[PDB]
């Protein structure tokens, strides 16, 4: 149980020292195979494509699914990850569909290989490419890619389908005007929709390969026109996207600290399990005052609207720093400020008399 | 190579003026947020 | 459903005293007093801004019926109790101790009273060392 | 009068499932048809612009004939639009003239193209490319743009006012250098001033065809002095607008919520009426408190002065929060505290003496 | 035109009170007490940093003649309440039930008087089965 | 005196419509002259240049000096610009300085060119050119760049010093690694360090025109390592003036508005006349308050003082909202706030005792 | 020694105007050595490389051995580089290091080239290429590039490995797509992975040289289909870095001005030597208040938690304005104030009755 | 120099008014009450965080002194007064009026003394039909 | 290790006056009173919010043995007073004055009693015309 977890906390969430060593040596481990694998396309290094790509495939093989099936049994220290259906969960998030798609593939691949044999060598070649893809262990990468993603979401749509828009029209209007010009070399070099399609691509990210370039000026024109308004709306998403990580890096470092979130969200707990405790009209939570019938349906009320508070406190105890706090604040201080100062006059007043 | 020479030094007067302001970003550095102005070191001896 | 908002009718009406048809922040001070509560301003004003939509200030009774139609069975309100266990979780693995969670239970937040922790401790599954499932306690309080 | 107004948020406005796959499957045939009219162009696929191309647009503008009539019809459970001036300021929007205009282009080309066959087809292209123009409905798209385009539009016309005064300037200063330099294919390379200017705008955006490129080192230093200087500038819109984007939607996470717009919303009213109120003497307006030619005089001017505040404060409602409505707030809660502690000084001196 | 501006001159005079020339906080405040409103210290405060121009805080009588000239059918205006509506608007069409404003009218905001909003009804086309269209009723009170 | 104003707020500072047709029309009849100077480099529209660009130019010479005669006359209703220097002030600023080598520029050419004719037509094409570069009245563009540009001094010397840095060190390794390569023509493709450093200037700033590109791999090896990291070096200025353009324009929509600034600047001038006229002992300044040599000592450093106060709240009232005007403003608050509470406990105390 | 501070202060950490004539006027000297050595490898130029780049080289390797033996000396008026293992970590700080390999590398050079000599003239060129990198002192542009790559260092990561994993995945599949395409020229365009590898790189960063253009249509598709989504994640790094040094910008000029932090550092310094002076009994900071055994013992407890109250207040001196700068002052004062309203009101109750 | 300096030195010592060497807010509110002007406690706070270096809250005497010796004859403090008086600048062209002049200095801000702007207008060019030439008056104060 | 933190227990039990087990506010002001050094509240309240983790306001003895046990010696707690010093460094070199020292101790911030600076001044490296090495006064009091 106690080892279970050491091991569980060994191959996924890795700290220390070791464990960068043990993660980032299977790294390189993987991508010294990758590159004795991918040096044999070249002409000269073909000979080495024969020895060391079967019989190192499948040391890499083994290791890869003792240590799948060490995760899958070692995943059982958390607590939603029990039994069978926790560790059919557990077998379906997505890194661990990749690794056993990885592994059952070169499985398959070194059955088939060795008894045509070019597809071997291509099948391993694309293994050893996506068995890189499982080495970002908690997807880390991919979920800040995807936050900053989706809250950007319609001006990330806006500019994209202006600019798919923009596209289609002018590389149409591009196809009527050159579609009987002549290159230089004699051939007809804009023939069909998908070839100026194709230079529509290569000019509007700014790559302009310059293998079609269109001839007559009326071609110039249109290319002109559309090239100038339609590359700021392809360069635009590295901008939003840009902004939008260098605005989260500039808000995370002001954060209400943590110790600012453990008395609410204590104060979560009590009031949700009061709510809990008041149907039940023999338990002990009836007993913190110290006769029914009708106080019990005031104190189911006042237990859900603290309850309600309770949660809406422990959703701000979370959020970075703010304006709103300093209004909310400001409106709680003074509220108790005034009603006391209204307390000293009440007293002053019929103390004395007047 | 004709004229060949004239872009090189298109390039090496580009990256002096970037020197030159960088030179220009040390020197008039002046950091007037202290308690020591000139006048105040020329007050404080009297 | 009408012998259901009959009764929240007259839940209503013992808050009202009167017939305004609205909750003042009075109104409900007055009945936390007559419990022994004695509540702040602020968190008089707090429990009745979170409930009003229409912003005025006081409760009308469809508002006051909107609160106590709906069940906490909801997916905003389990993740945020699931949330709220994971800050006393040492390890993170989904289990707490008893120990543990009835030193916090007594002192953080509202003081929770000791013969209260007593009930609450023995509804979990408290068998197997002192650990303790808090998601299967989370279950419990949420779909019920 | 019900049904009226369920077609009209069915067609315009959409929310849900089914409305969804209504517009999204409307959209996928109108582009399934543009796919198998545009593959016509290709040499080998030629033989299907005959057949489906004719009796497909129609049944497709049959179509987008009955549902613009629907959907004008249907307008008129909006108040703005009722009776026939409402239809006539309905169907002058934009979106409701681009499919105007489609439809009775594909009139047009279905009466012209049915007794030369090459420009009908050509013009069912262009209506084919045009047709999916109007499936933004409420033109959310165009108008976040327009939108962060007019806020940023002083720092947007200061770039490219300079960007294309540095384009006429140096393609004048390449067009002098290299008017007489010779290809290593023979042809002279800048020929006119439109020629270098062609050159200009494929260089500063940054495509760079490599057609042309200049010669002699006089062009080479003044391509590169204008180069170097010039692509920032002409890049500098797509920064400006991501940027904008970005800023907005991080303003738009802090925003006062939509309670609090409700009794300052009411608040404009009453006073707005207050004031229309005051011009009729014998209104219930005067019996608020419980004798005149004077006082009413003094009442106008109290309600407009109270007209102003409220029309102040609702439109403070609407915007995110601020700095000013911190200081705002204290202003208003030190003022009211100063004046009860001065009352409380006020009451205490004198009620006891010195 | 001169007529006009003596009977503003004398509205003036009936603030001011002496031969300041100014509009303080309390000539104000003890105007609207003698009216019977109680104001607070805040809300006049509001009340004429909403006028005055030169920041000094009085009203001088350029400012004080500024404010009563200038018309209510405007563009700002007329929106400001046409959006106003919008707020109280289910469905969006453009209708608004007579019932609903009776309810809005009377409770949210400034509570208008009863019989004030007996009058505010019928002034706007109640007929149709409750609904009113508002947007003749802002029409009737910006351009009138 | 008023006329002169008039003119002076017509030619410069325009505002109304008939002065943005006046200006805008000017500026359409010279790019009109522009486009009929340029269309004549062209082969076959060369027979317009001998006619039109002689009798157009001395109108336009005309009407662009006397425009600047009657504009230098009309600045005398500027304080800053009255008598002689005060015109030569005028004429010393920079726009005034270009206007006036356009039309001395034009005179001397239309001089030279009636009596060669080709560098005639030459210069003529240059001033055309150069003649829209007066629209701009204020300067309100260049200055508008300047701003941004110098606040952003530091970080836009920084990225400009690296990449320059980078540039000169692999435009120096690729022509080491390829000084003996030969093209596919047959020539030898980087022959010089001009050569190699026009190749790193068009693959740093993703040009990329394809004229020289490096064979060896040893080449191309340096190539990437330099272009990878380089572009971004020489892609920031843009990402950093963008940002900067976006900030400022998110921050003047928070600004303390006008009339906060009116007795703030009115306090200014008066204390600032009360230090001056703290030094005539017979002033009337010495009667605010109702015997001296010492009390005067005193008034010298109060007043000073409180210029110095004043001149810090002016200095505040032109800036937008901070959070600094937050702090300031609870601190005076609280500060006055506390010191009344202490007051009424001083007099509470010892009017009752104990 | 005061000698030594000037001399230190001039050559080192630049201010004035006459140090600045003396910094620039090296590194002016120096690029024009630079040019004059550069200007050899053209082959006109070619005869210059003889004379004057061996009498200037051995000129300039003295003048920069003297500087750097005078700095080596004059940096002992700093106190932590004072005697031998002050001056060897003077020595081994990176640009003195710098320093050190250019005058090292210059006298081997000039000592083995006066004895082949293309290679003497390589590496002179070499150096003097590289003695450009030590005109930044302070290392004030290296360093401000440091801290806003490491703040953002996650984003940072992040976009450099989808783009990464991006290049190989699709490097690989047009290699596959593309490995027996034929050129028009006739040669086999993608021959090894290396050469899509190139491809990948060169398309990526939207250079785009033309050399290779993949030819098939599935190599085309593949291409778009990776062109699209991968620059803007090879674009990304600009945005980024240019919003974070404008974010940086915008950040310092709202700053917590220097005598704000005069007091609070000053506190810093007592409270920790009082704690220093805890631990000796026979102090005379036991004589402050005016037996002992166990008040010593709260002393010491007391002057522990002032020492971190103080070391809290110097680090939030020290940080720019922010929002909990306001809640903090707010709570204090709010605190403060409801202590003296419940102290007037205990006094207030029992100076009476009730 | 050092008859000046003395004579500053006995300018400090009318408001140490004890051993202490340093001036106090309590120091600077007794003399300007012996003087009468009745100071608030925020306005003696802000005319001594103008002055100190050192940030402790007091007046040393070489703080004192450095404020005395510097001219207003500068850079920043005369365009800061030349840019106060183009807010109250119409048509922007340099010149103010008379009449407008007098009605701001008596008016807004600190109200200065009619007696007191009938000396300060006479020292201006005030001939010309009522113009004044602002930038000369700021010669007049700035560089004197 | 027990005969220390036997020791601190006794000295949390010299705060904690009772069986509470926590410290709060008032039984830290009653002890900073006997002694004499008359504690503002919001001087404790930071005090206090230094030391505890729990974030509920007061301090427990785990919390109250954390502090007390690490040391000084630190890399944080050395750089901060290594900075600290640098505010008074005239020249940036690394030396200070011993009359400008003297003088910033008894003035700035906490006044540091004379007899304590000249304590203070002593053990340091005063030797060389009045200058003193900081940097070893640091190591002084951090690494002991
Ligand atoms: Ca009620
Ligand atoms: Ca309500
Ligand atoms: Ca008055
Ligand atoms: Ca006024
Ligand atoms: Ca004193
Ligand atoms: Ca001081
Ligand atoms: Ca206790
Ligand atoms: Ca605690």
């Amino acid at each position: 149980t106690h080892v279970q977890g050491r091991v569980y906390n060994f191959l996924e969430r890795p700290t220390g020292w070791k464990c960068f060593v043990y993660h980032f040596a299977v790294f390189l481990i993987v991508l010294v195979c990758l590159i004795f694998s991918v040096l044999s396309t070249i002409e000269q290094y073909a000979a080495l494509a024969t020895g060391t790509l079967f019989w190192m495939e499948i040391v890499l093989v083994v290791f890869f699914g003792t240590e799948y099936v060490v995760r899958l049994w070692s995943a059982g220290c958390r607590s939603k990850y029990v039994g069978l259906w926790g560790r059919l969960r557990f077998a379906r998030k997505p890194i661990s569909i990749i690794d056993l798609i990885v592994v059952v593939a070169s499985m398959v691949v070194l059955c088939v290989g060795s008894k045509f044999a070019t597809s071997a060598i291509r099948g391993i070649r694309f293994l050893q490419i996506l068995r890189m893809l499982h080495v970002d262990r908690q997807g880390g990468t991919w979920r800040l890619l995807g936050s900053v993603v989706f809250i950007h979401r319609q001006e990330l749509i806006t500019t994209l389908y202006i600019g798919f828009l923009g596209l289609i029209f002018s590389s149409y209007f591009v196809y009527l005007a050159e579609k009987d010009a002549v290159n230089e070399s004699g051939r007809v070099e804009f023939g069909s929709y998908a070839d100026a399609l194709w230079w529509g691509v290569v000019t509007v990210t700014t790559i302009g390969y310059g293998d079609k370039v269109p001839q007559t000026w009326v071609g110039k024109t249109i290319a002109s026109c559309f090239s100038v308004f339609a590359i700021s709306f392809f360069a635009l998403p590295a901008g939003i996207l840009g902004s939008g990580f260098a605005l989260k890096v500039q808000q995370k470092q002001r954060q209400k600290h943590f110790n600012r979130q453990i008395p609410a969200a204590a104060s979560l707990i009590q009031t949700a399990w009061r709510c809990y405790a008041a149907e039940n009209p023999d338990s002990s939570t009836w007993k913190i005052y110290i006769l029914r019938e009708h106080h019990r349906a005031t104190i189911k009320v006042i237990r859900r609207m603290q309850y309600f508070v309770a949660k809406k406190k422990f959703q701000q105890a979370r959020k970075p720093y703010d304006v709103r706090d300093v209004i909310e604040q400001y409106s709680q201080g003074h509220l108790n400020l005034m009603v006391r100062i209204k307390e000293l006059q009440r007293r002053l007043d019929q103390s004395i008399g007047k | 190579d004709d004229n060949s020479y004239m872009y090189i030094l298109f390039v090496m007067f580009l990256f002096a003026v970037t020197v030159g302001s960088l030179i220009l970003g040390y020197t008039r550095s002046r950091k007037v947020d202290k308690r020591s102005d000139p006048y105040h070191v020329y007050i404080k001896n009297r | 459903t009408e012998e259901q908002i009959a009764e929240f009718k007259e839940a209503f009406s013992l808050f009202d005293k009167d017939g305004d048809g609205t909750i003042t922040t009075k109104e409900l001070g007055t009945v936390m007093r007559s419990l022994g509560q004695n509540p702040t301003e602020a968190e008089l004003q707090d429990m009745i801004n979170e409930v009003d939509a229409d912003g005025n200030g006081t409760i009308d009774f469809p508002e006051f019926l909107t609160m106590m139609a709906r069940k906490m069975k909801d997916t905003d309100s389990e993740e945020e109790i699931r949330e709220a266990f994971r800050v006393f979780d040492k390890d993170g693995n989904g289990y707490i101790s008893a120990a543990e969670l009835r030193h916090v239970m007594t002192n953080l937040g509202e003081k929770l009273t000791d013969e209260e922790v007593d009930e609450m401790i023995r509804e979990a599954d408290i068998d197997g060392d002192g650990q303790v499932n808090y998601e299967e306690f989370v279950q419990m309080m949420t779909a019920k």
